[PDB]
């Protein structure tokens, strides 16, 4: 199926494109988009305080609903940088957003982060404790048939915190007539993948208490942003991971923080 | 019912004092001073606290110090037998119960227990330490806290509490070298820190000297135990202790509050006469506790000057014996009236 009409998505992309335009009003995001274009970067950073200043209701929708509004945001950024530049937008296939500013009730620590903020955009203080070895996750896998001389390309998607069935995550190993394939690693695409473990900052925790920690997931242009012992502040989406195929569920949903931005101490 | 009926008659029996004193530990010869101190210890004082801000303990702490071969361990085994809520421990670490509370997964039950210390387990009874002088550093700090505040404070794993341990301590110790030194004072005889010693009331210094009659009777008693194992009975004493502890709450309105003050002026004169271990108002409070305990011994409900006389006897005897040899003799011949 393909969606033909969606009032929410259409108005979201309209409002975003309007906000990110910004040329007539002080050129903040015009300057920022031009900067990331010239610097060859594709993860914009966006002041949620300015977003509230311009379109407050959009801001509340963004905060209280993360994945939908962020998908709308990144696609609006795709269209906007497509307008300002053509070959650059063709070269880079998806343009991320990160969030920043003041997040009033959602600026928390790993202790105060309850399930109330599930599927929402939190801003978590606290040190780093773990940093996994950075690994590529396959996202567009190209194969070549030695017998048939034809090249195919299976695709994948970020099913990190959504429903995921085996069909999406199959990886080809045979041709339609039993003619084994050869993968083209270089022609493929990849996305580095790291997982850190934020902990409540050791001073700010109440004394005599075993500290509270929250897992964080990192992707392209965010992996080597914070080593262990970093006084990080991660803005991201707090979500649930699906325990894979069940037949009996305890209802205990593990959680992560898909980081949409990473910062160190401001000093 | 019949228990209260019988022990009321025993309380009126006119010699319940000496009767219980001799009843304490019938398996031992000699040491009537220890017997009286332990009767007062078993009965204990009465806690008091002006408002909720001047907590003074109501527990008679007795410390048994002396060279080996004096049945300190046998005494504390008897006290474990006779007292309810009576736990037994040692400073080495051999006993199944330690002195410092900790949190750990118990071996048998396999459950994340908070093993409270011996002091906490003695919450409203007696904790019986043996070899007090050989306790370790953390044991010293723990017993210091439990003596001072009766509130052991754990802060280890994720637990932050200041739970309570209102136990009477009945210790045992050996001097430096294993022979008591009358030439030197108790504080350097025993090898415990003066802040730890300060929180004690009776200091039974059990010397050991070669005496014909005492040695013969002691040996005859030990071989008596051997041949036989080739007052009150114990159950009655336990019931009397329980009944007294439950309800009798003596009060000290009728006590010679001016005689005691004059006597403490006299004691402070004799104590400033030397630079040795002096008298201080902690001794007044200990004597008050001992008087209240004797009142609870007889179930009088009100201190009488016989009770105050016995409290004076035990406290002054212990303090004189705690003083060094010269000052011991001087104070003895001065205050021999008591
Ligand atoms: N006054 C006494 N009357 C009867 N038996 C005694 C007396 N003093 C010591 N004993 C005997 O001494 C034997 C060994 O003494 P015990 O084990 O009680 O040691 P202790 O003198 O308490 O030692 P420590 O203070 O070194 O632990 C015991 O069998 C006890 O019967
Ligand atoms: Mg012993």
């Amino acid at each position: 199926t393909v969606v033909l009409d969606d009032v929410e998505l259409r108005e979201a992309q309209r409002d975003y494109l309007d906000f990110l335009d910004d040329e007539e009003d002080q050129g903040i995001y015009q300057s920022k988009v031009r900067e990331l274009i010239s610097d060859n970067q594709y993860r914009l950073i966006v002041n949620v305080n300015d977003l509230r200043r311009k379109n407050e209701k959009r801001a509340n929708r963004l905060l209280n609903n993360a994945f939908e509004e962020l998908v709308a945001f990144q696609r609006a950024l795709k269209d906007f940088v497509a307008s300002i530049d053509a070959t650059y937008a063709k070269q880079y296939e998806e343009f991320y957003v990160g969030l920043e500013g003041s997040f009033g009730s959602k600026h928390v620590s790993p202790r105060t982060l309850t399930s109330c903020f599930l599927s929402c955009v939190v801003c978590v203080e606290g040190i780093v404790t773990k940093c996994s070895l950075v690994r590529p996750k396959v996202v567009r896998s190209v194969h070549y048939c030695p017998a048939t001389k034809k090249t195919i390309e299976r695709r994948y998607s970020d099913l990190t915190t959504l429903v995921a069935f085996p069909s999406s995550s199959v990886y080809p190993t045979k041709d339609e007539e039993n003619n084994p394939l050869e993968t083209e690693y270089g022609l493929s695409v990849y996305k580095d993948h790291q997982t850190i473990t934020i902990q409540e900052m050791p001073e700010k925790a109440p004394a005599g208490q075993l500290p509270r920690s929250v897992d964080v997931i990192l992707d392209d242009d965010l992996v080597d942003k914070a080593k262990p012992g970093d006084r990080v502040q991660v803005v991201g989406t707090y979500r649930c991971l699906p325990g894979k195929k069940g037949g009996y569920t305890s209802g205990t949903f593990r959680t992560v923080l898909i980081a949409c931005n990473v910062k160190q101490m401001s000093k | 019912d019949e228990d209260v009926k019988m022990i009321t008659s025993l309380s009126k029996d006119q010699q319940i004092g000496e009767k219980i004193f001799a009843s304490i530990a019938p398996s031992i010869y000699g040491h009537e001073d220890i017997k009286r101190g332990l009767a007062l210890a078993l009965f204990g004082g009465e806690p008091k606290n002006p408002g909720g801000k001047h907590k003074v303990r109501g527990d008679i702490n007795v410390l048994l110090c002396g060279d080996p071969g004096t049945a300190k361990s046998q005494f504390l085994k008897y006290i474990e037998k006779v007292s309810s809520r009576a736990i037994f421990t040692t400073g080495q670490g051999a006993s199944a119960v330690g002195l410092t509370a900790y949190v750990q997964r118990h071996p048998v039950s396999r459950e994340w227990t908070l093993e409270a210390g011996a002091l906490v387990l003695a919450d409203r009874g007696v904790c019986l330490i043996d070899e007090f002088d050989k306790m370790n550093d953390q044991d010293r700090t723990s017993i210091h806290e439990a003596m001072e505040q009766q509130s052991i404070s754990i802060s280890k794993a994720g637990i932050v509490t200041s739970l309570q341990a209102r136990c009477t301590v009945i210790a045992a110790a050996n001097p430096i070298g294993g022979r008591y030194d009358p030439s030197l004072t108790f504080s350097e005889n025993v090898d415990l820190t003066e802040p730890i010693i300060s929180r004690f009331d009776i200091l039974c210094v059990v010397r050991d000297t070669v005496d014909p009659v005492q040695d013969e009777m002691l040996a005859r008693f030990v071989v008596g135990s051997h041949v036989r194992h080739h007052p009150l009975p114990q159950e009655v004493l336990k019931k009397y202790i329980i009944y007294a502890k439950e309800r009798v709450h003596p009060k000290l309105n009728q006590m010679d509050q001016d005689k005691v003050a004059k006597m403490y002026s006299d004691l402070r004169k004799e104590s400033m006469a030397t630079g040795s271990i002096p008298i201080t108002v902690r001794h007044i409070e200990s004597m008050i506790r001992m008087a209240e305990a004797h009142a609870r011994i007889h179930l009088r409900d009100y201190v009488i000057e016989d009770d105050v006389n016995m409290a004076i006897r035990v406290m002054l005897e212990s303090f004189i014996d705690t003083q060094k040899f010269s000052v011991m003799r001087s104070m003895r011949k001065t205050f021999a009236r008591y």
